[PDB]
RNA sequence: GAUUAACCCAAGUCAAUAGAAGCCGGCGUAAAGAGUGUUUUAGAUCACCCCCUCCCCAAUAAAGCUAAAACUCACCUGAGUUGUAAAAAACUCCAGUUGACACAAAAUAGACUACGAAAGUGGCUUUAACAUAUCUGAACACACAAUAGCUAAGACCCAAACUGGGAUUAGAUACCCCACUAUGCUUAGCCCUAAACCUCAACAGUUAAAUCAACAAAACUGCUCGCCAGAACACUACGAGCCACAGCUUAAAACUCAAA
RNA sequence: AUAUACCGCCAUCUUCAGCAAACCCUGAUGAAGGCUACAAAGUAAGCGCAAGUACCCACGUAAAGACGUUAGGUCAAGGUGUAGCCC
């Protein structure tokens, strides 16, 4: 249930002081916001930190750190492909609830009417 | 510039009289004088070198010259003839109405060589101006009609809006196999690389000898990479040491000449290999003329692409 | 480009074509019937169907080419491969029957392994943050690892420290050093690893 | 922006001829040359002299038939013959056009020492190709 | 400015000055609802008729109490802790675990919208307790009034003007970091100010007509009090009052401008 | 002398795609604004882009590139308004 709006705004007839002070009219727009790109972070550092540990103990000799190096190499490749996968599925909307573009065409057909006709 | 029916009728009377005049000028039978003859006679009598043909003298039939004009769409009483007049797109919406009506009747009852007409061809069948979204909506409605169990009546209609497209086969052409005075079978072809032009004669049988302007290929091409290019066509089809070649090349540098000979030999070699081998040579890049030629220098810049230094500010 | 987008690159591989039909999958069968309708670019004048073709050596040769002088670049490459092979035959004939088994005499095997021993596993990218640029350890794609191994080898041989030594003698000596995990190019790789290690704490500054 | 020999767009009320409506890059593509002679062909001489003569004849005819020319002159040279082809209006009386033809052909024949002929094509009004 | 012509009035003309010519309009944002409530003399018709939100939720005062988090002390461990875009300075009887331990402040509930005249009031308990059986009404009074501040005596975790140090900067009397005081708390007296603004007065009533400058929180009627009348000078000067002495309230004029 | 009077020929954004006559409608008939294709007030001549053409292709490169912007450049290409010089 949506919180109540009765007696919340400063208005003629409302004795109490206002509960809410919206800087924008509380009226539904005919559009939703655009999918916000998520903040990226450094990845695979756990694998990167196992490779750089063996080096410290093996005088940076790749011959002794093969398994750890191959791990970090594969982890970076997976994260490189993963970004390529996500991007495609993000545009397609395979996992999204709906696309802002598709969800706005639907609102265009049923526009909010704050005025009388 | 509207053109009335009386105006076009007069223009056709002039074209038929002038058609007989033009035939009389050239001493040809006026009865068998075709439009191809008219164009030939007009090009002789009025020679124009203008690069754009549309700007050259023309004596065409009025129907070909003048644009299509819609006739008046209402009578003397002012009543429009078509019940969809007030849409402004009566021809387009009458077509959508006809296609939508057929889709309904089907429910009650129940590629390579063809394309959909373009918007500019629909805009002429209808004699109206169309938006891009109007064109899409009409095509989306025709596609929805093919997926249904359309009968013969519903197939002549869809074919009106389909235009036959002539696919061009990529299959490589084969040179004729000729015979010399001694009876040795050979083929001949030509190749171009940059400014080099080569003509190669590939003999059906041989020992692997290649003569370039009368010289042994290793003496003519002392650079090993130029010789690898000569090897490439024969090696790719497993025919090293099986053919004799006599080729002549002029123009270009050493590398361009090796490329021109490579293409000439490969094209001529196609006469002595199986069709499947010719398609493998095509797919290996051995039968395509390289279009990469030197680009002209432009004025105001150092090279074909390089610009003069952007002066320090 | 003078090729329209419709032109596809040529596939120069004799084996790819002699492969029998039965072995082909329904996906590979579609690609083969598709290419028969496509436009094919002319084969470049570099790569051929020769069995002696090596894409890595051809690439290393181009990175040595100055001002379009491929003849000279190719000459230096073959002189380096000959100099490597002769140095290994001399080490082979002077060795004992036991040591002879461990001595490699193929210059292509040495060339490839020498570069693989110089490829860096991690890299560093500069990132602007808080008004100071920071070096940040970042994974490197395989293309970039191979390029850096070649560029470091050629750069080392062009260094002025070498006085009057010809390129085929310099490069041959550097390849055999790297083949044995020695020399200045291997040190350059280790330094990049040490700098990336010392900047371990700054890995988070990366956002991809 | 290029200016050379370009009639610029207006409000749609300015009538331009076919000659005026085409910028220089359309020369030899959509429009032909207003003078034809051999001086600019490879291996031919006297291009400078033909050019001076052409500039004079254009100025000469502009002032000799003032207000009568409806389009640029077409200059044709064959051998030593000089043909001037002009599209003129139908305002001046025919007697004045015959006077000026006789006067101009004679005066120009003695000036350039060659047989000169003037060919007049009359139009009721300047032929309009488009309204810029 | 001269000159030509024209225009107005005309024995006048018209430069300066003065006078004639002004209150039924407004107060969300242009000036204006005075921070809040309550009289008298009065005014109103909204008082009889004739009617529907009494109690409880975060009013107020007093006393008592404490769950979380701090501080301090102690034992045991560690060599660092703090600071961040990144550093330095700072601490190292420091830090981490555990235990004991407030005259400080009051997660969640609260997506509730209540109480109080306003200011304000959201931990727990108890006592006392929230005017008016018409309405309006005191700037001539009375009683209140956040924060800051003053006087005196206390408390002191944390925060923190000022000040000192560190850093930044051309400079940095700042912004950033550290330390610490007045001060924020209690008691007893002062001070009486806020964009004390929900910038929208109280009471009664209406939604139809003309809906209506714009914006904001749709447009109006009745009645009453308060307030406003170009900008700036001016939250100023002078006078007066006041526990106020660099204060508060009330509050002009001259010169200036054609705008604000 | 004046490019700050101009014609002429150009730079520049432009490695842009917009400019806009004439109408129509919205805003109470204010400065202004005018779109949603499962469409909701726009219709738009013309100009530019585009298309065509040149060069070796349909690619590329040229060419083209409006209205405006910088009183941008040029009175010293030539012409020219205004002012000035004329032993
Ligand atoms: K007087
Ligand atoms: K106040
Ligand atoms: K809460
Ligand atoms: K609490
Ligand atoms: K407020
Ligand atoms: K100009
Ligand atoms: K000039
Ligand atoms: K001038
Ligand atoms: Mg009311
Ligand atoms: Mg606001
Ligand atoms: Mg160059
Ligand atoms: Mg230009
Ligand atoms: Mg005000
Ligand atoms: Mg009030
Ligand atoms: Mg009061
Ligand atoms: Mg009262
Ligand atoms: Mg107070
Ligand atoms: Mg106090
Ligand atoms: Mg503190
Ligand atoms: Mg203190
Ligand atoms: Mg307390
Ligand atoms: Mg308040
Ligand atoms: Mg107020
Ligand atoms: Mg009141
Ligand atoms: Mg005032
Ligand atoms: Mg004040
Ligand atoms: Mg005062
Ligand atoms: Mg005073
Ligand atoms: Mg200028
Ligand atoms: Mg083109
Ligand atoms: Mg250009
Ligand atoms: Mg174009
Ligand atoms: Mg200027």
């Amino acid at each position: 249930a949506t919180p109540s709006l009765r007696g919340r705004l400063a208005r003629f007839g409302n004795p109490r002081k206002p509960v809410l002070k919206p800087n924008k009219p509380l009226i539904l727009a005919n559009r939703v916001g655009e999918r916000r790109r998520e903040k990226g972070e450094a990845t695979c550092i756990t694998e990167m930190s196992v490779m750089m540990a063996c080096w410290k103990q093996n005088e940076f000799r790749d011959d002794a750190c093969r398994k750890e190096i191959q791990g970090f190499l594969d982890c970076a490749a997976r994260a490189q492909e993963a970004r390529k996968m996500r991007s495609i599925q993000e545009t397609l909307g395979e996992s999204g609830s709906l696309l802002p573009n598709k969800l706005n065409k639907l609102l265009q057909r049923f526009p909010n009417k704050p005025y009388l006709s | 510039e509207t053109y009335t029916e009386d105006f076009i009728k007069k223009q056709i009377e002039e074209f038929n009289i002038g058609k007989r005049h033009l035939a009389n000028m050239m001493g040809e039978d006026p009865e068998t004088f075709t439009q191809e003859d008219i164009d030939r006679a007009i090009a002789y009598l009025f020679p124009s070198g203008l690069f754009e043909k549309r700007a050259r003298p023309v004596m065409k039939h009025p129907e070909q010259i003048f644009p299509r004009q819609r006739a008046i769409q209402w009578g003397e009483d002012g009543r429009p003839f078509h019940y969809l007049f007030y849409t402004g797109k009566q021809s387009y919406y009458s077509l959508m109405h006809d296609v939508y009506g057929m889709l309904l009747n089907l429910e009650k009852h129940q590629v390579i060589g063809s394309r959909w007409l373009i918007k500019e061809e629909l805009e002429e069948m209808l004699v109206e101006k169309l938006s891009d979204l109007d064109y899409m909506q009409f095509i989306r409605l025709l596609e929805k009609l093919l997926t249904s169990q359309c009968g013969a009546a519903e197939e002549e209609f869809v074919q009106r809006f389909r235009r036959s497209v002539t696919l061009e086969s990529k299959k490589q052409l084969i040179e004729p196999v000729q015979y010399d005075e001694q009876g040795m079978a050979f083929s001949k072809s030509e190749g171009k690389r940059k400014t080099a032009k080569a003509e190669a004669i590939v003999y059906k049988h041989g020992s692997g000898r290649i003569k370039v302007n009368g010289i042994d290929y290793q003496l003519y091409f002392p650079i090993t990479q130029d010789r690898e290019q000569l090897m490439f066509p024969f090696h790719f089809v497993d025919r090293l040491g099986k053919h004799d070649v006599t080729c002549t090349v002029s123009g270009g540098g050493r590398s361009a000449q090796a490329g021109a000979i490579r293409l000439a030999m490969a094209k001529a070699l196609c006469s002595f290999v199986t069709e499947d081998e010719v398609e493998w040579m095509r797919q290996a890049g051995l039968l395509t003329t390289d279009p990469r030629v030197r680009e002209r220098k432009k004025p105001g810049q150092e090279g074909a692409r390089r610009k003069f230094t952007w002066k320090k500010r | 480009s003078r090729y329209s987008p419709e032109f596809k690159d040529p596939l120069i591989d004799k084996e790819y074509y002699r492969k029998p039909v039965e072995e082909l999958t329904e996906e590979e069968k579609y690609v083969r019937e598709l290419k028969k309708t496509q436009l094919i670019k002319a084969a470049p004048a570099g790569k051929t169907s020769s069995v002696f073709e090596d894409p890595v050596i051809s690439k290393f040769t181009n990175m040595m080419m100055i001002g379009g002088n491929k003849v000279l670049a190719r000459s230096l490459m073959i002189q380096t491969l000959e100099a490597v092979k002769r140095k290994q035959f001399e080490k082979y004939h002077a060795a004992s029957a036991e040591e002879q088994a461990t001595i490699e005499r193929n210059p292509y095997t040495i060339f490839h392994q020498a570069l693989k021993n110089c490829e860096p596993m991690i890299g560093l990218v500069p990132i602007l943050k808080g008004g100071r640029f920071y070096q940040v350890p970042v994974p490197l794609p395989d293309r970039r690892r191979r390029f850096l191994a070649m560029k470091w080898m050629i750069t080392e041989c062009r260094d002025k420290k070498h006085q009057r030594t010809l390129m085929p003698e310099k490069l041959s000596h550097k390849l055999l050093e790297a083949f044995h995990n020695q020399g200045p190019v291997i040190k350059r790789k280790h330094d990049l690893h040490k700098m990336a290690e010392a900047n371990r704490a700054l890995a988070h500054y990366r956002w991809w | 922006k290029n200016r050379a020999a370009r009639v610029r767009v207006s409000k749609g009320d300015k009538p331009v001829t076919y000659e005026e409506a085409h910028a220089p890059h359309y020369i030899a593509h959509r429009k032909g040359w207003l003078s034809l002679h051999t001086g600019n062909l490879d291996g031919e001489d006297h291009a400078a002299e033909r050019t001076v003569e052409d500039v004079f004849l254009r100025k000469f005819m502009w002032g000799t038939f003032p207000g009568c020319l409806a389009d640029q002159l077409v200059l044709k040279r064959r051998g030593n013959q000089l043909e001037i082809c002009a599209v003129v209006l139908r305002q001046l009386s025919p007697h004045k056009y015959y006077f000026l033809v006789g006067y101009s052909e004679t005066l120009l024949s003695y000036f350039y020492k060659c047989p000169v002929r003037l060919h007049l094509q009359t139009v009721p009004s300047k032929v309009v190709y488009k309204y810029l």
